[PDB]
């Protein structure tokens, strides 16, 4: 019931005479929930015709491995899944584009939330193709979790989302219980130790991060993104160091799942 | 495999799999949670309400019935976790 594969920790990816910058995709809304998709569509479009955009790095989860500020994953397998993505697919671009946005959205109200399934859905019905399959689930499901989160349905009659990324409920759960026994059950279920420590502040990690390997290689990594329930993964410093990684060399693929 | 499913990169098989049993052990261990939460909130309304008397050993024992299912129901938490933690080989 839960073979699911969701693609996290999406940001759109640039590189300027091999300096290096990871940004999430700006918000096109405004204050009460309308989604700007001819800006969206035009940031999208300028991003394809560019030269220095490699495409949007973006990992696969699976949703025992997601504990919203933890990850139970070995930093290999991490490595394995993270990939750069540059598709030949303008509505892919833009739904990489939403995934970004939506993690990085930092107090949506449901109705950004059911525009952008709707754009999304709109998107994936003019792309058939496993990548569109995959984002559109993956992205519909993130849009959930925050809502199911945040209670942003709350309304009575069910509105088309679904349970979301399923630790999340656990996180939000036992937040809930008596501070004696919640101290320790977070300690024992949503706190796995395999990624290592969190970074205090991304940022300054990456800034000696650069420090340490400049020398040999005028790369330089920066990171941008918008604190949220979905990107808490961007403090973990394994994350951070095969995020610079990932970004700064590899491959790019133009299919996820060919 | 034996039947090709739409994977992307990281994902082989043997995680897929390994998902599924850790995805049922932790489906239990939020059931216990919801549940020790609903007798914690009926606790707090047993404490909060006041007003005991004569009443007050009824009201007494029906707490200490609560707290008593409640003690056992984290405590069969802990029981699964410490097993979660003998499947893996660093712990």
């Amino acid at each position: 019931v839960s073979l699911r594969v969701t693609p996290r920790l999406v940001l759109e990816v640039n590189r300027h005479n091999a300096i290096c910058v990871a940004t999430n995709v700006p918000e096109f809304y405004n204050a009460r929930g309308d989604l700007n998709i001819r800006d969206l569509r035009a940031h999208v479009k300028a991003r394809m015709i560019s030269s220095q955009f490699c495409g949007y790095v973006l990992v696969s989860l699976l949703d025992s491995e997601d504990q919203v500020d933890h990850l139970n994953i070995f930093p290999h397998v991490f490595s394995e899944r993270m990939i750069l993505y540059k598709p030949n697919n303008v509505n892919l671009m833009e739904m990489c584009a939403l995934l970004s946005m939506i993690e990085n959205a930092k107090s949506p109200s449901i109705g950004l939330c059911r525009e952008v399934l709707g754009r999304l859905t709109l998107l994936h019905s003019k792309c058939n193709n496993l990548d569109s399959l995959f984002l559109y689930n993956g992205a519909r499901t993130l849009l959930s979790t925050l809502v199911k989160y945040h209670d942003l349905e709350e309304a009575a009659t069910p509105g088309p989302w679904n349970e979301g990324l399923s630790l999340f409920k656990l996180h939000k759960e036992l937040k809930r219980a008596p501070s004696e026994a919640r101290d320790l059950m977070q300690s024992l279920f949503l706190t796995s130790g395999k990624m290592g420590c969190l970074a205090r502040s991304p940022k300054d990690y990456c800034a000696d991060l650069n420090k340490e390997e400049d020398a040999n290689s005028g790369f330089t990594f920066n990171l941008f993104y918008q604190d949220s329930l979905l990107t808490k993964h961007f403090q973990c410093q394994t994350v951070l160091q095969t995020l610079r990684r990932k970004c700064l060399g590899s491959d790019t693929v133009s299919k996820i799942i060919p | 495999a034996e039947i090709d499913l739409g994977l992307p990169p990281g994902v082989q098989v043997g995680d897929l799999l390994r998902n599924e049993q850790t995805m049922g052990s932790l489906r239990q261990v939020y059931l216990l949670a919801v549940q020790a939460n609903s007798i914690t909130d009926h606790l707090k309304r047993f404490d909060a309400v006041r007003v005991p008397e004569s009443c007050r050993g009824v009201v007494e024992a029906q707490v200490a019935k609560l707290e008593a299912v409640r003690s056992v129901i984290w405590n069969t938490m802990i029981s699964l976790a410490v097993s979660g933690i003998e499947m893996d080989e660093n712990g």
